[PDB]
């Protein structure tokens, strides 16, 4: 069934589980012709493929040439999303298959569905959680590598750092959302909130700061603040 | 023309044959249906006036003998059975009828309900989805299960019709995941046409009989096959055109046919609507179309 409030910590027992969400995968800028009719051009875009237990993320790159003379690209964008998240599956051991795909938008589960018909005991799932996994691209080594790439790839990362030599799974996940919610909210200051300090650096195999335990503490605290601020201006409360 | 005598009417019910039915008190002297067009497949159901559920009956072809009807106390229910004596049966058809205590199949001569009803439904196809072969009949009820639904519990009761799953490997080529899933024409005419049914009339044939049991027992899995049917065509890029022009005079006359009250459990509205509207033969169903509109725009 359905993942929600309620079933939230099966996230983190020991099911193999993976979140997709394909709302990277085609990316367009509108513009206007000479004409002045409107067009797109297509920019890479990504899958976004996340075991919420480990961290490990499969980001699949999607390159512009994926594209190129087809029709219907959003309709395609989600076969296409399907296509290669079965190939990864396919490319895994077996005992690192996942039990449960959670896609996070339900026009993907027909078409995970039928490309993933050769893996029946793979449940794929909706979710009625609102995920902010489409902000990121809004962190910079992400975007950086998805905008370079010059053919299809395939880029590994932990997602969640080093975080989880000190901190449990749930913590970590619960982190990562409030940074991306805060990103996807007020993508400046969200960002100011990261960088202000210079000195606190990435790491160079690190997607984040290398914060201390109560930094943490002091910049979850300020996303919290950016977030309801945002809340009080969207609805005048 | 032919006759299906009965025994006697032990127990009030309403009888019917085909389109047509009676109602029946306790033990009135009622004998038999007379005059029942050969040369197409029959059906003769029945409804107790004390039970509602359970409508029940017995498809079956005068061609193939001499059937008639006889109340079962211990079972509790009418049974068709078959009499091999040739000449013991007209003898009782005979009596019978002198009697003047058989109805005669109220066939108007203008009608073409019933042929159109049932052009590509053939006895023989009938039995292979309701497999007892010690009869040359078929006898269905309201709570019969398909083979599908089962496998989603008796099989000795089922109604072996073709499964169809557009989610299967069946269904959808390796490498055409894309294609084949928003385009079933590799299904409707390789897989299922082709490979199973052989031709359309084949496929027309348990499309209809899927229809009729559907509504004429309220069996809900039939229903379910008949839908998926209509679908499967309706969702191909490339039918032949004598399959859709078969197909609008087929729904026309189903539709035509459907008590008006039942609508709301018999009429899948998404596939009617993805039918009518969406699909790729959406302007092949002038008629069907028309009909539904002029007779059921709430559903749609």
């Amino acid at each position: 069934g359905a993942m929600n409030s309620s079933n939230y910590a099966e996230l983190f027992n020991n099911d193999i589980k993976l979140f997709v969400d394909d709302t990277n995968v085609y990316r367009v800028t509108v513009h206007k012709t000479f004409e002045g009719n409107v067009a797109t051009k297509a920019i890479n875009g990504c899958i976004f493929t996340l075991n919420p237990k480990t961290g490990h993320l499969f980001l699949k790159i999607i390159h512009t040439s994926v594209w190129a003379g087809q029709k219907r690209l959003s309709q395609l964008a989600k076969w296409k999303t399907a296509e290669e998240v079965s190939a990864l599956v396919r490319s895994l051991p077996k005992e690192e298959q996942p039990k449960q795909i959670i896609v996070t938008r339900k026009a993907m589960l027909d078409p995970l569905e039928v490309h993933m018909l050769d893996f029946p005991n793979i449940a794929i799932r909706p979710t009625e959680l609102r995920l902010p996994f489409s902000a990121a691209m809004s962190i910079d080594k992400l975007s950086d590598v998805v905008m370079k790439a010059t053919e299809p790839q395939m880029v590994l990362f932990n997602i969640y750092d080093d975080w989880l030599d000190r901190i449990s799974s749930y913590t970590a996940f619960s982190r990562l959302t409030l940074l991306l919610r805060a990103l996807k909210t007020n993508e400046e200051s969200a960002k100011m909130i990261l960088l202000s300090d210079p000195t606190i650096t990435i790491k160079s195999y690190h997607l984040w700061p290398s914060f201390t335990d109560e930094q943490w503490i002091t910049i979850e605290s300020q996303m919290r603040d950016l977030i309801l601020t945002e809340y009080g201006r969207k609805y005048n409360v | 023309m032919n006759t299906v005598p009965f025994t006697s009417a032990p127990i009030e019910v309403t009888i019917g044959i085909d389109q047509y039915s009676f109602n029946v008190k306790e033990n009135q002297p009622f004998h038999g249906i007379k005059d029942i067009p050969i040369g197409h497949v029959h059906v003769i159901h029945f409804q107790h006036a004390d039970n509602s559920s359970m409508r029940y009956g017995y498809w079956f072809d005068c061609r193939m003998g001499n059937f008639y009807i006889q109340y079962d106390p211990k079972d509790g229910l009418y049974k068709m059975m078959e009499e091999r004596d040739g000449a013991k049966f007209e003898n009782i058809v005979h009596n019978f009828k002198e009697r003047q205590m058989m109805v005669s199949y109220p066939k108007i001569d203008e009608d073409d309900t019933w042929y159109n009803l049932t052009e590509f439904v053939q006895m023989d196809k009938i039995r292979k989805i309701v497999r007892k072969d010690e009869n040359q009949f078929s006898y269905v009820d309201s709570s019969m299960t398909t083979v599908q639904e089962n496998e989603l519990s008796d099989p000795a009761h089922s109604l072996n019709y073709t499964v169809i799953n557009f989610k299967s490997r069946e269904a959808i080529r390796p490498g055409h995941e894309m294609e084949d899933f928003l385009d079933k024409s590799y299904y409707l005419n390789t897989v299922m046409l082709q490979g199973i049914f052989k031709n359309s009339s084949n496929y027309f044939g348990e499309l209809q009989f899927a229809f009729l049991n559907a509504m004429f027992f309220g069996n809900y899995g039939s229903s379910l096959q008949w839908h998926a049917m209509i679908e499967l065509i309706c969702s191909s890029a490339t039918v032949p055109k004598h399959m859709l022009d078969k197909l609008d005079e087929i729904l026309y006359y189903q539709i035509k046919t459907l008590p008006e009250q039942y609508s709301d459990i018999l009429l899948n509205e998404r596939v009617w609507n993805i039918c009518l509207y969406s699909s790729f033969q959406k302007n092949s169903l002038h008629n069907t179309e028309k009909i539904m509109e002029n007779k059921y725009p709430e559903l749609l």
